[PDB]
């Protein structure tokens, strides 16, 4: 949660959605239902298998080297041999030690990324015809249903012509 | 030298490459272990590995 989002201010755990890697939660006049996306869970994980390819399969190939055990003491070239080797192997551990550490923190800042840019989508298809319930969730103002809700599930939505319900139960009713 | 194999005497092994267009000179005059022919030297990618798994 760099970017805030998941384990950020999303703090709840959406179970077993498993018609991808994210979506909605509809509370309409029809009850409810956790619907699964697509270009947000294609995208992130459009990445992750990126960097991935990079690490995963790929260099090195080498043949005859240095011995790197040894039966008797010989001394300096021995010494060496082995301090050759040795630097090698530590060096090359720190790199990977690392390669992790970040590709595997970025990983996260990836994926805290699609949620807090598609929330932050909806949050501009549509004007005042609803806001996030306090937070995580949020409020209509039309009585949106199974069918009204291709809308923002594919960014077919009105904010101008779909938009009677405005101030209304806003800042307009009694108080 | 310590008995070995019941010898107390022993050899020792040595080596010599020549270059294309070169000859090569062996001159003794005791002791001399001398070589039935040369190796062929090849340049490719093998090597050699001390290890107990089996093939
Ligand atoms: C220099 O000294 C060494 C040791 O003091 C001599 O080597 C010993 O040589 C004898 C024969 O000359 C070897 O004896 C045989 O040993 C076997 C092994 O157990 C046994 O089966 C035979 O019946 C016999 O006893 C003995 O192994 C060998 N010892 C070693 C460790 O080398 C060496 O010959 C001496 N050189 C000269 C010129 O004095």
């Amino acid at each position: 949660g760099l970017f805030g989002a998941i384990a950020g201010f999303i703090e709840n755990g959406w179970e077993g959605m498993i018609d991808g890697w994210y979506g909605f939660r509809h509370q309409n006049s029809e009850g409810t239902g956790q619907a699964a996306d697509l270009k947000s869970t294609q995208a992130a994980i459009d990445q992750i298998n990126g960097k991935l390819n990079r690490v995963i399969e790929k260099t090195n190939e080498k043949f005859h080297q240095i011995e790197k055990e040894f039966s008797e003491v010989e001394g300096r070239i021995q010494d060496l041999e082995k301090y050759v080797e040795d630097t090698k192997i530590d060096l090359w551990s720190y790199n990977a030690e690392l390669l992790v550490a970040l590709e595997n923190q970025h990983t996260i800042d990836l994926t805290d990324s699609e949620m807090n840019k598609l929330f932050e989508k909806t949050r501009r298809q549509l004007r005042e015809n609803a806001e996030e319930m306090g937070n995580g969730c949020f409020k209509i103002y039309h009585k949106c249903d199974n069918a009204c809700i291709e809308s923002i599930r594919n960014g077919t939505y009105d904010h101008d012509v779909y938009r009677d319900e405005a101030l209304n139960n806003r800042f307009q009713i009694k108080g | 030298r310590p008995w070995v194999r019941g010898l107390s005497s022993r050899i020792s092994i040595y080596w010599t490459i020549v270059k294309p267009g070169d000859v090569l000179v062996i001159n003794s005059n005791g002791n001399l272990i001398a070589p039935r022919g040369y190796f062929k030297m090849r340049t490719g990618k093998s090597s050699i590995m001390r290890s107990d798994a089996p093939i």
